[PDB]
């Protein structure tokens, strides 16, 4: 598995791949890892699959409670507490083999910068956060080559799709050197998930765009 | 009451 | 004042007996003979507590039901700790006394029960059917010939009393029994025997055809 | 007085059942047919408790619709404990005997509401459906025929006694339920069938555009 | 008397509902639209239940306050229990109805509150939005069209009734609203929104700038 | 409450 | 310890044998290991004989309290069910030594038609039950060889008799292939014990019928 | 052990095999391990056979009780849901000895196209559950053969009973690779059990059908 | 006035004493000699406390039943926590008086009963018995030749003062504590005695054809 | 009560 | 009757809080200003509950000093879970308002006490400084200019509505503060200020030399 | 009471 | 250790060594180890010294007890039935070294046959009880002697005093063949303990008597 | 009481 996030003026996009292993064999594969907790927040979480959804469901679930019960959103700062609190509740768990890593991406609107309200935030084992100033950041077993890859194409990101195309080429190098995370499948056309977070909230990016940034990739590759 |  | 709230409870309890159903249970021959006028075929006022002690009872029916559930309890109980041959209708008898004194005692509202717990001998042993009445207020009474419950029973009573014949057979107890409880059709009664007879289980119940061959 | 007061708190309920819409329960060649005054499309009066077992009631919404819950977690628990087949309309009624009974000795306002509980036989067997009628007290009655719950139920029993025909089909008991309940429309009526011919699951609901063929 | 201690709690409670501002939940082409006097820009009458719930309220503000928390932990609980589509407006009515009522027999001071709970169809799904009106004493009733709480009610009801217009625009019925409700100003007022296009949460606020837009 |  | 049981036309009949061991040596020569539970039901049980005796008791003393309470008896199908869940509860201390395996045999007399009513229940440790459908079950150190031994005889049953016959010779076998099962003890005169449960309910055999049996199936083997 | 599901156009067909052993040893021929829990879905349960009777037995009663306090059936998601919540309550048990893995069968009611309106489920160890959209699943001993031979075979599903077929044949081919797996066993005529589920609710498919189709794969790999 | 309630108490304990059968309690030259006025023949109201100790009581069946139980409880675990011979009447009699006075004190009912503790001396030692009196109230006295209970105690007392002897036989003080019960028949009468000759447990009833004899 |  | 009780009630609350010295908090252009009479060095009116919200209050001392530390120990709670700045005043206010209620509705003694609750805008923020009024029955209202808690407060009212002004500088809010508050001198004045300048903590207090240099 |  | 028990028409005779060692030190000479529980029925625990005077305390205490509370005392069954609850209580401490065996002697008052009345009953590890119909039993280190020498002995048991007499001589037996178990002592006096059940009550043998069997066994084996 |  591999989740990588980067920001770019303006905003934060997100990708994750769509593979799912147990040991050598593959289990999975269209399983999605990106998860859009809040309008302006994205949640990917590494390790187990079971785990990782419990924690996307449970934690969308608690930010939505305290929207609804308070009638105004979490601050960054408390919705960042709220996901380590919730990752070192499971460090117990996690010792027995149920680990959870997640990555944090969001949208601060109450930033004064509006370019720069982008927001990546990494969490160890431990449950300690801290947020990437470096402007890009990966979990997962391919998480080391996705940024080494991310160090050397960084410096061609410069809007929305710059941004996504360098998520989804890190994805692949990723794929390419760990044997764990799926790559582009050109035969049964499942390409890895992405989310993008800007001022008008967080979407969804189309399966097509995805598909041929792949494409164009592999063509390059070849 | 039920005494039947 | 506190006298006149137990006085007060004292005919609450009464009248709440009154106005229910009369309940015979005659020694015979073969052991003990329930009989009972109860329309109702589902509900049964005449039970069994254990392998040789029957239970019958008159008054509301969802108390003395609960009142037969705890004592089926607590004689299982007491039989499965020690031995079946240990559980004798005195013990339970005495329990039900004391579950009845502490209920009318405390809770808010009296049970307006009347209770009659009945023993027969083990199998090839000869003693005496023994029987048991216990009312609301705790008191209890060893009647060594029949008991009566429910309703006016001072006619039952008399017409059983001059009637009462030691070891009768089964059929002439059974129409000296619906003698005095006339004072039936083969509907609306309830006929159980505990039959000294059986190896263990004495409690048998005789409904339907052989019910109404017999009368 | 303690006897003034329990006769104010039965007073009490029977003014709270007055104020009440009536549902009648009438046994059919098929099974029960409930059919029920209910204007209303979310809220029910008619439910199903246990595979043949269904349930309906008169009174205050909330308080039988507690009942309901509480009869549908006990139906569940007993059935699983130890058999499907295990569980009779017989252990229901009473416990909801028993449970009414406590209510209305120790809670501080009475239930206003009746309760009516039918049992039909499993699938290939033959065997006469049965209904049990609960007051707010904790009285118990078995109904060969039919029960009417609710408001004015003088009027609509003479109705339906008149007019009552045993293994009356489908649709024609339907039409005798309506015109004693009138004494309604194709809205405003909720039927239900406890129908003995399915195999598992015997109550289901008969409304809308089926209601409007059959009525 | 009991009766008396009922019926004077009863006047209570309307009493206290009665010198309360007004709400006013209505149908229209969008969805559910309510309309509330409410100066304060803090204390808020109208409120998000769940995805496609709402809520609305008139009364002593703690109460119905603690009446919306607990509504959002029931609905948040039960969503996260089975899923997000398994949360009903009637299972949150029906919620309310049981605390209600509970609250107004067990505890010292009865609720003066009236609740109203609207539900509209999911995305890319057509269905006639329901609405739930919920008074102090727990009694449930299903309104089709409008629902009317707080204050003096026969006016702005009748004001309502007449100028009622089914599948109304947004901006047609908001004038309507106000008009019924005058018998206002931009701010003052309180205005919501279950917009049935809406992917996920229906529930939005329109306040300020685009408030006066629509007047 | 809802008596009917 | 063994203890067989299997159906005839018309009714079912188990047998047990009298051995009871510690280690190699020999503590008791005439345990009766097959109880009447009910009037249309017997439960063998197999293993530790203080667990055999204390759960035929409980077993028994169950059934009888809600037959007392609720005034009718349990279908078959709860007896199966609450001698299940007897056996899953005594896990944990199986585990530890204390195992106990029974063997259920009853009379359905709900069943249509009464040639076929006799049911045969088999347990396993884990708690799960099987209604056995070849005719014939067997539990104990010995169940392998009279199971076995009854698999070629059960041609020969066709009635209360020959199916007697054919459980008594399957204890002989059990008991001369394996040393923790006690044969046939004709210098003290102990014989299997035995239970036939038909259509008028459920009887002990008479030590004579079982021992003129033994003594003509061990003529003929000798 | 095996369980096969796969999907075709209106509906989904479910088999299960019918050997359950103790190790080596063949102690069942008749296991059913295939259930209808519910009007529109069936569940099948590979593992310790107890375990699964049990979790099948809870899970219908959980979802039958639940529609009758609220008067609607749960959606699909939620019943997904629960049975993912029992599937997480027995790790501990699990851990132990006593595994579980269920897989679901079902027909979405609520589905917008009525043609593709068959859903399967494949619960892992862990909780996890997974709505296949590849076509077919298995779960047991032989859930590796079984699935290989759908893969191959899946092609010429195109209705109820293409898909009874080819059902049947990864039936056959799991047993034939594996030893834990019974076959069609002709000589005590026990066959696999079926369900079938589509838009008129679920079926059990008779033993006539299913053993004609054994044949005619048995001669056809004669 | 709380002092008026106590006193009405007073009374009514004194009241239910007053309408029971009388105990005596006499000692001569072997021990301690129990004579009861009982004609049931399975409640007794004379027992043995612990191997040198009896008990006698008068008033309500059920509540000195409650009391000889917690008597015996207590006596036998007191023996087994340090010895047999550290269990003494005297702390048999304390413990019922302070049981008797907190129950009056807290309990609603108070007990209608009157206790007496009998002690005699241990095998092969010589020892004047004790007799401990007890009230419902608490009140313990200390009374070296007799105790009498129930019933009117003036015409008992005054006949035992009258006829009581020391050192007298068994049959002499059979026959005066039968004489002066009398201001009957050998039936209808519960006999124990005390003997201070046995080994280890003294209490020993007579009864049958031995009391017929001695009597 | 009972006073035997 | 309860209606006079709960008037009775209200009436003991206003009149606690009428005897008692008068507390105002006035908004200004560096934020909040609170003023207070005390002539109590050790005791104290005006306290911070967290970085941006500070607390008054008017009536009995350990009442509101219990209340206060309530409320310091929810706010210091509410931002160690989720952040600092997510702690509101109206949060605090509500939290306040409902304990407030349930102990006017569940407690023997109402508290006698009257708080206001003000917040500032953090640090490099432009906000209107908020304040809430919260009384003894729980009601909650938002005041935009000034708040007057305790004793005659109509003329005090009435100077401050004619000096107020918006925007004012600390000396000259003072001065009017002070000059309405007569309707004292520089002891028996407790002078706080909710400061929006400071980064962190709004709260300072002003006493002794600054407080004389200001006057 | 809070109403408005 | 070792206790013997034996029945005689017309009762039941038990007898016990009196030497208690730690290890290979002898620590006591004159321990009791059989006791009276009531007038009809004796107990004689094997085992650790201090846990057999407990519970035979404990078992007295508990009797007298129930026959006080309820004015009859237990039927032999309901007293086989607290002693068996007892020992099956001890499982917890017997594994760690608190071991006890009791073995219970009492004379069947309802008994049918009085020349039959006598019951010997013994109780194994696990808390099961069986009544030994051989008419002998014992328990201790030594029992495996003792019950071989009894196996011969028992032909000449007719009354009491040969009763007592082949018990005092299967005593010797044991003491003989194992050093954990005192023999006869003549120098300091101290002989094997006896309590003799009949029909008249238990009571204990005076010294007197078992002191010349003894003698006269050990010049019958010079 | 028993006040000696």
């Amino acid at each position: 598995t591999t989740i990588v996030a980067l920001k770019y003026p303006g905003g934060v996009v997100m990708a994750g791949d769509r593979r799912s292993t147990q040991g050598n064999m593959i289990s999975g594969r269209d399983v999605r890892k990106v998860y859009i907790t809040d309008d302006y927040t994205a949640t990917g979480i590494a390790g187990t699959a079971a785990v990782a959804v419990e924690f996307a469901r449970l934690y969308a679930v608690e930010l939505e409670h305290y929207e609804k019960l308070e009638g105004v959103p979490l601050t960054f700062a408390g919705k960042i507490n709220r996901l380590a609190i919730m990752v070192r509740g499971n460090l117990a768990a996690a010792m027995q083999g149920l680990l959870a890593l997640p990555l944090l991406a969001g949208y601060d609107i109450h930033a004064s910068d509006p370019q720069s309200a982008g927001r990546i935030v990494s969490f160890d084992a431990a449950g300690g956060w801290n947020i990437e100033e470096e402007g890009y950041q990966a979990v997962g077993s391919g998480s080391l080559f996705a940024k080494s890859s991310m160090k050397k194409l960084y410096s061609q990101v410069t809007d929305g799709d710059s941004g996504l195309r360098v998520a989804v080429e890190a994805l692949y190098d990723a794929a390419d050197d760990d044997s764990a995370t799926g790559g582009p499948d050109l035969v049964r056309g499942i390409f890895p998930t992405a989310v993008i977070i800007d001022a008008d909230g967080a979407v969804d990016v189309p399966e097509s765009r995805i598909a041929e940034l792949a494409r164009a990739i592999i063509e390059s590759r070849s | 009451g039920q005494y039947l | 004042s506190p006298e006149q709230a137990m006085r007060e409870r004292s005919e609450l309890a009464r009248k709440g007996i009154a106005r229910a159903k009369s309940v015979v249970a005659l020694a015979y021959a073969g052991g003990v003979l329930f009989v009972a006028e109860n329309p109702s075929r589902s509900l049964q006022k005449i039970s069994e507590l254990y392998d040789r002690v029957g239970f019958a009872a008159a008054g509301k029916f969802n108390e003395f039901d609960n009142l037969r559930r705890g004592g089926i309890q607590f004689a299982d109980t007491r039989g499965y700790a020690y031995d079946r041959r240990d559980v004798t209708g005195r013990q339970l008898a005495n329990v039900y006394a004391q579950t009845l004194g502490t209920i009318f005692t405390e809770q808010a509202k009296p049970y307006e029960v009347e209770l009659c717990v009945a023993e027969v001998a083990h199998y090839g042993e000869t003693k005496r059917p023994e029987l048991y009445r216990i009312t609301y207020d705790g008191s209890i009474a060893d009647e060594p010939h029949f008991v009566v419950m429910g309703g006016t029973t001072e006619p039952i009573a008399n017409a059983l009393k001059e009637s009462y014949a030691e070891n009768a057979s089964l059929t002439d107890a059974l129409r000296i029994a619906v003698a005095a409880l006339r004072a039936l059709g083969v509907a609306s009664l309830e006929v159980a025997v505990l039959d000294a007879n059986r190896p263990r289980r004495a409690f048998r119940r005789i409904t339907g055809s052989a019910l109404q061959a017999l009368l």
